[PDB]
DNA sequence: CGATATCG
DNA sequence: TCAGAAGCAGTAGAGCATGCATATATGCATGCTCTACTGCTTCTGACGATATCG
């Protein structure tokens, strides 16, 4: 299961593997692996009326889950709203607002998880420090020391 | 889920949320916001039943209330049927005083809602209403009771209603109906005095088959109500004689053809032992040359089950204590203890005392 | 495009300068103009469409009312239904006093970025809590050029405009009449959506579709939803799954409210039954069903009154087939339905059904079912006529391909009619008539017709919500018109009579 | 407007005989006797009724005496039917040995008709005759009779077992292949010659089969009631008009009783009160008075108080008992697929006079003529609303009138956008299928060519079946008025039987259903049969 | 023919 | 007499929740509510003809 409210405390404005209730306003949607637990709320029709009624909100996940979600043909939607990123490269992402012409960049790096196909970490960057978002990972004992992008 | 966690503690504001709970469901018309608004209200109805909080909620008014809703052309959804009529049911329960003159009016209503719901060759059943109901009457017959030495027509009525409860014509998925029924069966089997007395064999098997389901509460329910059947039937069996002749050679065949049967788990061996502990104790029909036999059974069975068989036992373990219990049981009846089996058994119990890590 | 999606439409007007005076012979302004455009659009769909989405925007004031604070962009109202009240705070601003109404209350005669106001309106567009299925914002300005000596600004306004039609708004244009002239190819050519390919002259008056919109059209428009999907069955295993829908139905008024004549708010009501002479409540557990005949009381129960009336399954079992040269048009006792699959229930119904439809066509056959709609109702006779799609008008259906449910009358639907005498009359009555008639006669239309007491109420329910009192009278089209018909005709009545009736009668 | 009938039935040995597979003529004879008292009775119709029984073991009637008239028995004197003759024709009515014969079975209903109809006022008379023809009579009393019934004008009709597998009332031959008998021969000819003395020709066509008038409403032609006329005027301008009368021809029959609300104890209705109670929505629910209730209506999300007084004073106003042609135009150009009504009007000319029946003859044959419409503006009366509808010609062999039904508005058209089938790649059919289609077509043709003159002749005529609801409420009313507790009967072989089509047309379609499902994939996504409570929890 | 009150 | 108006019951179409086992993923199935729309049944009252009185 998750427990996940699909928001970080420190980026509110970011939601991870949920997209049920309060996660309508977001402004970026992660999404970790291809699990139905993790996919609460990515077909709901709320959803699918706000994507055909913006154009900066997207939806950032590994390529290989890009293509595990995308041969579904219930999330076919997503096809022109999906940017898929490579993993250990570090990319700004821009949380434009849709009303306002406000903008806020985060630098957000992929990692991998071990999981299933595609499932990714997240670590975020930006002005309220570094978080870190290891959603269904698994790692043996002394793998930790070995990651290039969390030293 | 607070008043569930701190149910005494909240004295002074029961008034207030009895209140809004009745002005969440007076003024709101979604079903969603209005399940919750009589499930808090019974939560504190089950809380506060013996505390003298009873007399500010004013049980009259609102037993007034929902039976001049029920008493209403425009009708109501399904879901929240089920818990006005639980509520209904409730109000006799933890406040009989004030349902005296209310509870000969409210039995017919749950006749009748019954009745629609399961004697219908026009339209399909509604199985939140039915379970709804079923709760109703398990609670307003805790108080009001209706027996067969009271009035025959009534306390029939309802033992037909709760067979067709728990009776697997057609079988379904949702198993709240029958476990309402299978509760209602078990609480109050000491009113169908006549009534379980005539179709006992159709009781017995249906328990039995109950009692096996893949279920936990059902299971649980199920048993409570074969227990309590068992009980019942054993005392009208063994307190006259002209129920003998049928009867107790019957369950006897029955308990021995559980016991000596080869495939039967310890659920069915502990029921066969204590139905014939219920049975043969009044009855004062206990022989030895059968209390025996089931004790050589049972220590063979432990003998083959958990000493000689050294295998991976997952379960085994697990449902050991059961065969102890049972093996008591049985030991305590006979007063001729076989001396060859008494190793076996000291040996049992040791290896039982080893495998006490495990549990 | 789905049954819940409803329609959004957003008033942009401008409140330049050019749009307070352009008085050439003191007939309208073109903010009065378009005031009185967005109250008859707001009329025609407070009744027609009261489900829609409406909202009013000036740019181009001094003060400004948004969600984003951006300038010289006030919201009037926000997408919401249609309600009295907006038409009221509409007319605040429809007089000629209502110009300085909002010049003092809004102001006018600012600067402004075409591409803020894009800006805002797509965010109201955003903030809609229901599927929307058309978007439309409907611009009245008079300003053919309105972000001249500047190419920042028109590029920003191109590329909103642009971003605007990738979402999926369609941006038409109601241009207003320019003294000089409005051309919209210098800039308004690349931010409409679609040209209506006239305009590449210039005009001088004002848009074509403003005397469209000016037009109240009061009449319920209601969606497409299949009375019931039931099942055509061609034998106990041969069934497929078909929808029935209705093309003609009777139009009701809505029914009243119970209201409190004090607050005017709905009331609940809530019938009860009891017994009169104890007093308390009655359950429908505790009532029978009586129907007394002479002496004796036949009493039955609740369910039992439903047993009565049901004899098979809902659906369609299909019977032998009949030709059309026997089906009788004065056979009528319910309108017609039609037929048409569903291909969601079965799988392969469609090229049955189409199979069937193109075999009833070339043999003019009817295939004669039982009619059984819903559970627990007597079954009835039905002939499924095929009918054929015809596309006319540009390749515009006008009728939809599948079968037409005829009801059938029964034996005792069918009443006696009293004997009488067969009096025939002459060939020159008989020729004097087919001169009479081929005089009168014209082209039937199925729209040219209304019900005059739905417009009339319709009308009085506009008067008394927008307490004006003088309430329209509905001219009845439905008259004969005798005070034109005896203009055409001209001498042959009096012939006619003194040919048929006797010197003296009266009619 | 009364009407006198006697029902004449035979009770003798002879249609006593168990044929193997058919039900003896005797009980069909009670089946369709049951069905016309129960038709009488529930309807609730002012009507006196009178039942002789012919062919029995004992002897009663008024001219038995002087050895006379035997084995003849009046079961039943003019009067009004109730459960009593129901009851009779149920239980009590057995068969006889002796068998007698219509003739003075014929005698002795005239009798009855003639000194029973004394001090009553009776505007139709009639007979019915539910005999086999097989037994011995006489033919001597012929012309007497036929006096006697052209002087007194007496209605006749004739229920055989047979007409002029075998299921009961199930549209196919009712009569036996070679099963008639001499006796039963000279008797048809004799009938038929009676038939025809009496009113013409059309008199041997009221000959019917006893599974026959199951399922045609035979019984009941000669004693329904006529319409109401509706008098008013058809104009063409301000000044041309045509007196015209206008009837009911078509119009959905439903039941005149409804179900009373009365307790479960008392089943009297007096002990039920039905109150209707207003109040707010809040928390303390204010009961809220009647008089200070004022109608509104909904305007847009917003509600507008629209008082009775008010809307009365500015209801629409029109003048009532119009009938103005609005024009004239093509058949062609208006389709039956737009009728919207409940009921249809034939407009005949005026009551006696004959200028306005050649005015309207007249219009009729030019309508006809020019294969054209009127279009025109109905209103029934002051308060009915104004409609329009087409008034197009109906032509017979025997009268003239024009059928009139209504139109709808602008705002009873709906435009619904449905997608094309016939260029419909996925679901576009094969030929074989094509063929298979034309074939199962073919085989289940309803209708047929006979007299070598290749006109149709259906064989289903759902136009004549009458309804089987108020067959089937009636016959659970009796069931429940002579049997007080016990369960529902079921639906009876003949009604559910006269609801289907021939045999012949299934067993010859036999085949090309199968056909018809082996090159058709159907394919169900997911059965939920809604079952009954009953059946979950027997 | 008035024109009033039924009666469906 | 009968048209028209309430009053009530059923369904389509969308939407949502929960129940699923020793799985942490189920996605999947199932069953319920809501709302607008249509149809049937019961009730009412105005109305026009035609009966009766002058
Ligand atoms: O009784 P049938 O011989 O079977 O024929 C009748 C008869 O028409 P014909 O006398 O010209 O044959 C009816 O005429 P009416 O007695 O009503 O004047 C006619 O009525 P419609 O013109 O209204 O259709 C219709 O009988 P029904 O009224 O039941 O429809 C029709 O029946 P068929 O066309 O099947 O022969
Ligand atoms: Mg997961
Ligand atoms: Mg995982």
């Amino acid at each position: 299961m998750s427990s996940f409210e699909g928001q970080m405390a420190e980026y509110p404005t970011i939601s991870i593997d949920r997209f049920d209730r309060e996660n309508l306003r977001a402004r970026a949607y992660f999404l970790s692996h291809c699990h139905k637990d993790h996919m609460k709320g990515l077909r709901a029709p709320t959803l699918k009326r706000r994507l055909e009624c913006s154009l900066k909100v997207y939806l950032y996940c590994s390529p290989v889950t890009k293509e595990l979600l995308l041969t579904s043909p219930k999330y076919r939607f997503w096809k022109k709203r999906i940017i898929s990123i490579e993993i250990e490269t570090p990319t700004q992402i821009s949380l434009v607002d849709e009303a306002s012409g406000e903008k806020e960049e985060i630098v957000v790096t992929l990692l991998p998880a071990g999981h299933c196909p595609g499932s990714v970490m997240f670590l975020f960057q930006g002005n309220n420090g570094t978080v870190l978002y290891t959603g269904d990972f698994r790692l043996a004992q002394g793998e930790a020391a070995r990651m290039e992008l969390l030293h | 889920i607070f008043l569930e966690k701190m149910g005494q503690k909240i004295a002074p504001y029961s008034v207030e949320i009895k209140n809004t709970c009745t002005s969440v469901y007076t003024k709101d018309r979604a079903a969603k916001c209005k399940i919750p608004a009589l499930d808090l209200l019974i939560k504190l109805l089950q809380t506060f039943r013996s505390s003298r909080l009873m007399d500010e909620f004013k049980i009259g008014e609102l037993f007034s209330k929902f039976y001049g809703e029920l008493a209403l052309k425009k009708k109501i959804p399904d879901t929240v049927l089920e818990k006005v009529y639980e509520l209904l049911g409730l109000l006799g329960e933890v406040h009989p005083s004030e349902m005296i003159n209310n509870a000969e009016n409210l039995f017919r209503a749950f006749l009748g809602e019954l009745k629609t719901q399961m004697t219908s060759a026009v339209r399909e059943p509604k199985l939140p209403v039915l379970a709804g109901c079923l709760k109703g009457l398990s609670s307003l017959l805790c108080n009001f009771t209706k027996s067969m030495e009271e009035d025959p027509q009534t306390s029939r009525e309802i033992f037909n209603f709760v067979l067709k409860a728990i009776r697997p014509q057609i079988d379904l998925k949702r198993y709240a109906v029958p476990s309402a029924g299978l509760r209602l069966f078990a609480l109050h089997a000491s009113q169908f005095s006549t009534c379980l007395l005539d179709n006992y064999v159709s009781l017995f098997e249906v328990l039995l088959k109950w009692c096996a389901h893949t279920n936990v509460e059902l299971k649980k329910a199920a048993l409570s109500a074969l227990e309590s059947f068992l009980k019942q039937v054993s005392n009208m069996v063994a307190k006259n004689a002209e129920m003998h002749k049928n009867k107790l050679q019957y369950f006897m065949e029955q308990f021995y053809g559980i016991i000596r049967n080869v495939d039967s788990n310890n659920k069915e061996l502990s029921i066969a032992i204590r139905g014939y502990g219920l049975f043969a104790g009044p009855c004062k029909v206990i022989n030895a040359k059968d209390v025996d036999f089931m004790y050589v059974e049972l220590i063979q069975r432990c003998k083959q089950m958990f000493l000689t068989q050294t295998d991976t036992g997952d379960d085994r373990v697990y449902q050991m204590p059961s065969f102890l219990q049972s093996v008591a049981s049985v030991l305590l009846y006979l007063d001729t203890v076989p001396e060859v089996y008494t190793p076996v058994l000291e040996h049992l119990v040791v290896m039982q005392i080893d495998s006490f890590p495990q549990y | 495009y789905k049954y819940s999606g409803r329609d959004s439409l957003i008033f942009l007007v401008d409140a330049s300068k050019a749009m307070f005076e352009s008085q050439s012979e003191d007939e309208l302004t073109p903010f009065d103009m378009s005031i009185q455009c967005i109250q008859s659009v707001y009329i025609s769909k407070i009744i027609s469409s009261d489900r829609d989405l409406l909202a009013v925007v000036f740019y181009g004031t001094e003060k400004d009312k948004n969600s984003v604070n951006f300038k010289n962009i006030y919201v009037l109202q926000e997408l919401d239904n249609p309600g009295a009240k907006r038409i009221l705070e509409l007319d605040q601003f429809k007089g000629q006093q209502g110009q300085k109404r909002f010049q003092d209350m809004m102001g006018h005669g600012s600067d402004y970025s075409l591409s803020e106001v894009l800006w805002v309106c797509a965010n109201l567009f955003s903030d809609v809590q229901f599927k929307m299925s058309h978007k439309r914002i409907m611009l009245f300005t008079n300003e053919d050029n309105p972000h001249g000596n500047d190419s920042a600004k028109a590029s920003r306004a191109r590329t909103k405009a642009g971003d605007l039609r990738d979402t999926g708004i369609f941006l038409d244009l109601m241009h207003l009449k320019k003294p000089g002239g409005f051309d919209i190819s210098l800039f308004y050519r690349d931010i409409i959506s679609i040209a209506e390919d006239e305009d590449l002259r210039v005009h001088f008056e004002e848009s074509s579709k403003l005397e469209d919109l000016l037009r109240k059209v009061r009449a319920k428009e209601t969606r497409k939803r299949a009375l019931s999907r039931l099942k055509l069955k061609l034998n106990k295993d041969i069934v497929i799954s078909v929808g029935i829908y209705n093309l003609v139905q009777k139009a009701l008024k809505p029914p009243p409210i119970k209201l409190y004549r004090e607050t005017n708010e709905p009331v609940k009501t809530k019938t009860r039954t009891f017994n009169t002479s104890t007093g308390g409540l009655l359950l429908p557990s505790d009532t029978k069903r009586s129907q007394i005949y002479g002496s004796r009381q036949i009493i039955l129960e609740k369910e039992e009154t439903e047993e009565l009336k049901r004899f098979d399954d809902p659906g369609l079992m299909l019977m032998g087939f009949k030709p059309l040269v026997l089906l009788k048009k004065h056979h009528y006792l319910r309108p017609s339905l039609f037929v048409y699959p569903e291909e969601s229930l079965v799988i392969g119904s469609s090229t049955l059904f189409s199979a069937l439809l193109i075999k009833c066509l070339e043999k003019e056959v009817a295939a004669l079912c039982r009619y059984t709609p819903r559970r627990n109702i007597p079954p009835y006779f039905v002939a499924l006529v095929p009918q054929e799609e015809e596309l006319d008008d540009q390749k515009i259906q006008v009728t939809p391909p599948g079968f037409q449910l005829v009801f059938l009358p029964f034996a005792d639907d069918k009443r006696k009619m009293p004997f009488t005498e067969k009096i025939m009359a002459t060939p020159e009555q008989v020729g004097k008539m087919k001169a009479i008639v081929e005089k009168l006669r014209f082209t039937y239309r199925s729209d040219s017709f209304e019900n005059p007491v739905l417009q009339q109420h319709f009308r009085n329910l506009e008067a008394l919500a927008l307490d004006l009192m003088e309430p329209e009278q509905a001219v009845d089209l439905t008259l004969p018109k005798v005070e034109a018909m005896n203009k055409r005709l001209g001498s042959l009545v009096d012939e006619f009579k003194e040919l048929v009736y006797p010197p003296d009668y009266n009619p | 407007n009364k009407a006198a009938v006697v029902l004449c039935m035979d009770v003798g040995f002879t249609m006593s005989n168990s044929i193997p597979g058919i039900e003896s003529p005797f009980e069909q004879a009670k089946k369709v006797i049951t069905m016309f008292v129960q038709r009488q009775v529930f309807a609730e119709n002012k009507d006196e009724i009178a039942l002789v029984l012919f062919g029995t073991d004992g002897t009663d009637n008024p001219l038995s005496g002087g050895d006379q008239y035997q084995n003849i028995t009046v079961h039943r004197h003019l009067m009004l039917p109730d459960f009593d003759l129901l009851e009779d024709i149920e239980s009590k009515i057995q068969p006889g040995s002796q068998q007698a014969d219509f003739l003075d079975a014929l005698i002795v209903s005239m009798d009855v008709i003639q000194h029973e109809t004394i001090g009553k006022k009776f505007e139709k008379r009639h007979i019915e005759i539910f005999t086999d023809l097989s037994s011995r009579f006489s033919k001597s009393q012929l012309d007497i009779i036929i006096h006697s019934l052209k002087k007194c004008d007496i209605s006749l009709q004739f229920f055989l077992p047979f007409s002029l597998p075998f299921r009961l009332g199930g549209h196919g031959p009712s009569f036996p292949l070679k099963g008639i008998t001499e006796q039963q021969k000279e008797g048809l000819e004799i009938v038929k010659m009676v038939m025809i003395s009496l009113e013409g020709e059309d008199g041997l066509d009221e000959i019917y089969s006893f599974s026959e008038s199951l399922r045609k409403l035979c019984v009941f032609k000669k004693i329904e009631r006529h319409s109401i006329h509706w008098p008013c005027r058809l104009t063409i301008g301000s000044n041309l008009s045509i007196r015209i009368a206008a009837y009911k021809s078509i119009l959905q029959e439903r039941v005149k009783k409804t179900w009373t609300v009365v307790d479960a104890k008392t089943l009297k209705k007096e002990d039920i009160q039905k109150e209707t109670v207003y109040c707010l929505n809040d928390d303390d629910e204010t009961e809220v008075l009647k008089e200070d209730i004022i109608q509104g209506f909904r305007y847009g999300s917003d509600i507008v108080p629209f008082s009775k007084v008010d809307e009365e004073q500015m209801k629409y106003k029109s003048e009532g008992k119009c009938f103005s042609v609005l024009g004239f135009c093509k058949s062609s150009q208006v389709q039956r697929r737009f009728f919207m009504g409940n009921q249809v009007l034939k407009v005949f000319a005026a009551r006696d006079d004959e200028a306005a029946a050649v005015a309207l003859s007249s219009l009729i044959h030019a309508l006809d003529d020019l294969d054209m419409v009127a279009i025109v503006r109905y209103a029934y009366d002051k308060r009915a609303n104004p409609q329009v509808g087409v008034a197009f010609p109906h032509i017979k062999h025997n009268y003239e009138c024009l059928v009139y039904v209504q139109l709808p508005f602008m705002e009873d058209l709906r435009q619904y956008m449905f997608s094309s089938l016939k260029n419909s790649k996925k679901y576009a059919p094969t030929e074989a299928q094509l063929n298979a289609v034309d074939a199962l077509i073919d085989s289940m043709s309803l209708a047929k060519k006979d007299e070598k003159t290749d006109t149709l002749e259906d064989l289903f005529p759902t136009t004549k079946i009458p309804n089987p609801r108020f067959q089937r409420l009636f016959q659970c009313l009796l069931h429940r008025a002579l049997h007080p507790r016990e369960p529902l009967p079921p639906i009876q072989q003949h009604i559910w039987n006269m609801l289907n089509p021939p045999a012949e047309v299934t067993t010859k379609s036999q085949i090309p259903l199968s056909k018809i499902k082996t090159l058709f994939p159907l394919i169900e996504a997911k059965k939920k049969d809604q079952v009954t409570a009953q059946e979950i929890f027997q």
